[PDB]
């Protein structure tokens, strides 16, 4: 199962970012 | 030694005479050399510079080329000896001062670690170096190729 | 014995030090012979070294136990060869910016930088410059900073506060004889300044690059292929290949950029043809079996990055016949701009990346072979001027301003002694005390002083 | 000596085309683009070939259910099976393919493979026919310089 | 040719100066010229 959760959990550390 | 034909009957006969032949008629030539040419290498290597330097401060002097005809015979030992360092010294002066290189010195200088550093310092100097720093990083090489010749030497 | 095994221990590390490349290169044919017998694997789920008539199993378990032991010794040789130096020129820094610049006093480092914050546990120690074959730079910046600032809050963080202090009360009657105690001297070595040493040592990139060599040879026994990555040890370790890979090294930052265009430039053809070829994306195999479709914007954006990239023919071909009504052109012009705009003025961004590289490293080489050769390196007068008297400007790069006499003149000035100097090497030993360098000739010599 | 053994066979008088060039400098400006670099070329075939072995490796370890080349089906052949059989199919095959490895093998669309593979064949293609062949074209171009 | 563009731009801005147009190697007989020439007598900001 890597195809799809990839790119989500790169986004996921940007998280960080877009709270700010 | 009369058989590589350097020493004529005089010089023969002298070493002959100078030799120790303390009842045994044996000679310690560690001791013999490490006494007749120790301090003979320093005198010389001083009367050297003392000539060189007259011959490149009085040229076009006869009274002195006809000295220099009799000189090269022991000039000629300390030529890759003696050193010119170029330097500003007095106001608008540019002396060339000499100095004593070690053989060791001059031994550990050819090694292909150092020349492979030196050739990478003069081309990583010719493309990125700066102008304000040139003889500064000059310097910096320089003492670091010494130290690692130092520790090269120590083992 | 402590003597005759530290006498020995010396020799040892002295002849590891002498055969460090020695030690590299048989490292490097133990990894070519572990990665050729690599080359007689086969499968049995379960790998099998099933391939001769013996001879070939435990050999290759032997050859990796010697590769690591051989890492190993290399390991211990380089910090032996090489980290004298290293640690030679971080004091060297460390203390001439200190004495010329005041850098822990009144010009305090910045946080962009590591070893200006991590050479601060080191001016605080006891033997602070071990390898500068001198230790008088605390008495200069203290005698520099000593009456503009305290001349306690100096020594305060310069060390040696309270033994400078004990120091100059023992120079009264009191004065006892130390003792030296066998087994006991691991209090009389300075800790915190071999904290410092393995924290350089550890940063050290020459260092890390044999950590991971380290890494990858002990791992070879838990799995016998991470022997393969001890190849890249003839890239990496030996500059026989630099001449080469320094074409795609040189570039970087340009490489980056074109992978971030290129997949920009993909992804708008990519949402054009979920925008408008839904009935094209048909990779169906015997029939009425859709797949590999555009129903999915990822899907699409691998599909394209994946195949449309390397098919060497744009997308066009890897995809149905545009003969689709309202379709016919825009279809044509989309495939025909992806073949021109994606493998054809995207790849060629690239392979000029790679060729001109070549051209610069041979102009660079040219630059410095022509500098060396038409001037000096001290004076820089030029070529063409020394060669008015026959064969003149080499006898000059090898008598006037040869790099080896000036070096052998430091030494000697370094060497020889204080009060026996004449006057120019006093003179040229103040200014090198003085770090000008003025006396070096800038742009005048001998044959242009005089005729 | 091809001269004579063409009277035993009649096929060593091809190699007398070869003094075209060896012999009359007529060809030497093209020739020299080629032959003036030299070891360049060598740490060239030697580089590209450590870099398919790896390529190999990891697929070896990591990509066995796709060197399928049956033909017809249920015929398993071109494996890799073997180390050196693997070495080989890549050096002839992926090297040669222009359009990277990507295209002779099975679609990578099995799990936890499905974006390993992709980063396998993607950087075999930037890597092997397009930065590696790159290096020789350009041995070739700058000799002409 | 952008390359040489850009090296012909460094090369004219630090062998020659931008007012005067003299040369790098004339002012580089007094021990580091140049530089103070175009930092002290010839500074772009000191003429705005
Ligand atoms: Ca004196
Ligand atoms: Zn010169
Ligand atoms: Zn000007």
């Amino acid at each position: 199962m890597t195809v799809k959760d990839m790119v989500l959990a790169f986004f996921s550390s940007y998280w960080s970012v877009f709270v700010t | 030694m009369e058989s590589h034909k350097h020493y004529t009957q005089s010089e023969t006969e002298f070493l002959l005479s100078c030799a120790e032949t303390d009842e045994n008629e044996t000679l310690d030539y560690e001791e013999f050399v490490k006494r007749f040419h120790e301090p003979a290498k320093d005198i010389g290597f001083n009367v050297a510079v003392l000539l060189t330097n007259l011959s490149e401060h009085m040229p076009n002097d006869t009274r002195l080329q006809t000295f220099l005809e009799l000189a090269e015979s022991v000039l000629n030992y300390f030529q890759p000896f003696l050193g010119r360092i170029e330097i500003m010294g007095s106001a608008k002066r540019i002396e060339r001062v000499y100095f004593e290189i070690s053989e060791s010195s001059r031994t550990q200088w050819e090694k292909p670690q150092v020349k492979e550093s030196k050739r990478q310092f003069i081309f990583d100097v010719v493309n990125e170096g700066g102008e304000k720093e040139k003889m500064e990083l000059f310097v910096n090489f320089c003492e670091d190729t010494i130290f690692e010749m130092q520790l090269a030497a120590q083992i | 014995f402590w003597k005759k095994i530290i006498a020995y221990q010396q020799k040892l590390l002295n002849y590891f030090a002498r055969n460090f490349y020695n030690m590299r290169m048989l490292a490097l044919f133990v990894a070519f012979a572990i990665n050729f017998i690599l080359l007689f694997y086969k499968v049995s789920v379960h790998y099998v070294l099933e391939e001769s008539s013996g001879y070939m199993e435990p050999t290759l378990r032997i050859l990796a136990i010697l590769h690591t032991i051989i890492s190993f010794f290399c390991i211990i040789g380089y910090y032996c060869l090489a980290v004298p130096l290293v640690i030679f020129k971080r004091e060297k820094e460390v203390a001439r910016k200190l004495e010329f610049d005041g850098l822990y006093i009144t010009e305090q480092p910045s946080e962009d930088d590591i070893k200006g914050q991590w050479d601060r546990l080191v001016i605080n120690t006891q033997s602070f410059p071990n390898n500068y074959w001198d230790k008088f730079v605390k008495r200069k910046v203290m005698d520099k900073y000593g009456e503009f600032y305290g001349r306690d809050r100096i020594s305060e963080l310069l060390g040696m506060d309270k033994a400078a202090l004990d120091f100059s009360d023992a120079r009264e009657k009191k004065k006892p004889k130390k003792d030296s105690s066998l087994s006991a001297v691991l209090n009389s070595i300075d800790v915190k300044y071999q904290m410092w040493k393995l924290g350089v040592v550890f940063t050290d990139n020459s260092f890390l690059y044999l950590a991971w060599y380290m890494t990858m040879s002990v791992l070879g026994h838990y799995n016998n292929f991470f022997f393969a990555a001890h190849l890249l040890d003839i890239a990496m370790g030996f500059k026989t290949l630099r001449t080469i890979l320094s074409s795609v090294t040189h570039n970087g930052k340009q490489l980056v950029l074109t992978v971030g265009l290129l997949a920009v430039v993909v992804y708008l053809y990519t949402v054009v043809a979920f925008n408008f070829f839904r009935k094209f994306y048909n990779k169906s195999e015997d029939g009425d079996t859709p797949d590999m479709k555009c129903d999915d914007m990822l899907t699409c954006y691998m599909f394209h990055m994946y195949v449309g990239v390397r098919a060497g023919g744009g997308i066009g071909d890897e995809i149905e016949d545009p003969a689709g009504d309202e379709y016919e052109i825009y279809r044509i012009i989309f495939d025909i701009t992806f073949f021109f705009f994606v493998i054809v003025i995207l790849l060629a961004i690239i392979q000029g990346l790679i060729i001109d590289a070549f051209g610069e490293l041979r102009d660079q080489q040219e630059q410095v072979k022509e500098d060396m050769e038409t001037k000096c390196f001290i004076c820089g007068i030029g070529n063409d001027y020394f060669d008015t008297v026959p064969h003149g400007f080499e006898t000059h790069t090898l008598q006037e301003h040869n790099l080896a006499n000036y070096l052998f003149f430091l030494m000697y000035l370094i060497n020889k002694d204080e009060t026996e100097h004449t006057g120019q090497e006093s003179y040229v030993w103040k200014m090198y005390q003085e770090r000008c360098w003025e006396f070096f000739p800038a742009g005048d010599c001998f044959r242009k002083q005089y005729e």
